[PDB]
């Protein structure tokens, strides 16, 4: 991904303030409430028929953390998201059969979540940096589709 | 939003398809799977090779639904109500995929009926297939 | 379609916004121009720099349309009639761009009202903005 | 773009039979009729009020020829679309102010125009290869946007 030196600092500084369990939980939770059809992949986690069941499902929250923690891994290799996420792209395509469009939807929710928690700090510029990050991550996870 | 001319163009088009609806739609899905592999993530349970019984079966069922839509252009939400429920509650196909199938449907039509697929006819069919796509995702949230 | 609860959530969000509508919307648009630089192809005549007065002025206008939308939730087509003519016949903004501004409106509201911006409110607002977008492009073809 | 050897031969074989004037005329024409907001860039091309005006617009047809000549040229550099179209990409952004979504729209129209002309020689495999190329070209053309 094509990021300026000022943008990488911004990306790394904000993420050091990120609780991956809490925001991980919330990002995946918000995906499933805002775009209810994304709940199809997690139906085996328990009752997800309502917004409130979704928000209280221990497996959804724990998966959001796992997902954000993987997203954090990408941040450690921003010049090579394709290499970093190569195995996971193959995993999501071949084994999980996840439509990569979902990666984009999760990206958008992640930005709204960072904004929600960091107020003023998540400037238009900090946002621009993360919007480029989430699209890089999305593209990388989609890259090995076939 | 579907003008009287758009409905005329749509029924004109589908009447030329004739008894080829099932084959054309079968061919549209294969075009979708080959050119847009992400859409294959919705059919891990199908053999998606050329000529597979499952795709042919699916083309037939999708074609019939389009035939119904063509027959009920004044009230698509009412003609597609059960499929609407199905795609919202169970199938849950991300809405970007409907455009990809619509696109492969136009390629199929255009390739099979070159002289009848005029620019204005194309314009009407695109509005229709987008209309059907809106109806089928209308209950997602 | 916006349910009663969605409309409750939209009206609560916007009531909580109050006199901040111009500032919040002007901010959205800046977040849009910087995050999604393709959107600036529609404003070649604008000062798009950070803090822009032109963008501020435009945000006031856009906020006004939003406020009017919020006040006429049952009949958005009628409230936004003049705006859907203009976007359709003059501005002709590609439908893809309306999501980009919606996404930054959600970024702006969540940033400024984190306690009110709940998953449920988030969902209701996204549906609302998508409804505004659909109405603004309803006359494109 | 990444085409197999079979696909590249298929791309090149179909294009040798393309009447650049005829199909470029049609493709731009169908863009303006199918997606009428695209006419915003052609206000000075004369009458575009009706679909049959668009279809008889000498400047629309000519420009369509010009566009597909350039497309054609880009098919000689399928390993490097971004380098080929870098100058046109800056021009479309900085001079013409053309939302690059339009490139995606034209790509789809082009695929349809190719299907229409070639019929059953434009196989699902042949469309798939051409889908790769039109997304590659659209992508090269959006690449220098800022
Ligand atoms: C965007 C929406 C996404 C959806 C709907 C989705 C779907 C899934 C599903 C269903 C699982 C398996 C859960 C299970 O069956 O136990 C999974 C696993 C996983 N996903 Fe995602 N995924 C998404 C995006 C992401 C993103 C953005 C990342 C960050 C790189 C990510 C990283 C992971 C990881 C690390 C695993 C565990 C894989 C393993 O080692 O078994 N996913 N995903
Ligand atoms: C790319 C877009 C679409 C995708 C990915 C998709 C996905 C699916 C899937 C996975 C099934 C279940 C198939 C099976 O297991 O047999 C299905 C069923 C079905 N869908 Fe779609 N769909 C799409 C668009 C459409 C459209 C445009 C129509 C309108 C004709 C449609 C109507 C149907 C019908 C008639 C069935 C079978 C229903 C039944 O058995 O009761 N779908 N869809
Ligand atoms: C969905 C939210 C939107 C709303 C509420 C909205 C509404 C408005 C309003 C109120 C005006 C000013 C009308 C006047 O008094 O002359 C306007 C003009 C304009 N709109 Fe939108 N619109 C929206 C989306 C968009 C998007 C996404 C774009 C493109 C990125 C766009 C492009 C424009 C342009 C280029 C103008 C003319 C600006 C000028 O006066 O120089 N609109 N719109
Ligand atoms: C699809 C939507 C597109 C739009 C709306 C668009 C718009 C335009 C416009 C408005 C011009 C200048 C008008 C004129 O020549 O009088 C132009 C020039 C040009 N465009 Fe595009 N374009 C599109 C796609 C493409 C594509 C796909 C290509 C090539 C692959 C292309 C290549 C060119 C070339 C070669 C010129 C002439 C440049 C020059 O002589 O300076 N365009 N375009």
């Amino acid at each position: 991904v094509n990021l300026t030196a000022a943008e990488k600092t911004q990306v790394a500084n904000l993420w050091g303030k990120v609780n991956v369990k809490e925001l991980g939980g919330e990002a995946l939770s918000r995906l499933l409430v805002v775009y209810p059809w994304t709940r199809r992949f997690f139906e085996h986690f328990g009752d997800l028929s309502t917004a409130d069941a979704v928000l209280h499902n221990a497996k959804v929250l724990a998966h959001g953390e796992k997902v954000l923690t993987s997203f954090g891994e990408g941040l450690k290799h921003l010049d090579n998201l394709k290499g970093t996420f190569s195995d996971l792209s193959e995993l999501h395509c071949d084994k999980l059969h996840v439509d990569p469009q979902n990666f984009r939807l999760l990206g958008n929710v992640l930005v709204i979540v960072l904004a929600r928690h960091f107020g003023k700090e998540f400037t238009p510029d900090v946002q621009a940096a993360y919007e480029k990050v989430v699209a890089g991550v999305a593209n990388a996870l989609a890259h090995k589709y076939h | 939003v579907l003008s009287d001319n758009d409905k005329t163009n749509v029924k004109a088009t589908w009447s030329k398809v004739g008894d080829h609806a099932s084959d054309y739609v079968a061919e549209a899905l294969e075009r979708m799977f080959f050119s847009f592999p992400t859409t294959k993530t919705y059919f891990p349970h199908f053999d998606l090779s050329h000529g597979s019984g499952q795709v042919k079966g699916h083309g037939k069922k999708v074609g019939e639904a389009l035939t119904q839509a063509v027959g009920h252009l004044d009230d698509l939400p009412s003609a597609l109500s059960a499929l609407s429920d199905l795609h919202a509650h169970k199938l849950r196909v991300d809405p970007v995929n409907f455009k990809l199938l619509s696109h492969c449907l136009l390629v199929t039509l255009s390739s099979h009926q070159p002289t009848e697929f005029t620019p204005e006819v194309h314009a009407s069919l695109d509005k229709f297939l987008s209309n059907v796509s809106t109806v089928l995702t209308s209950k997602y949230r």
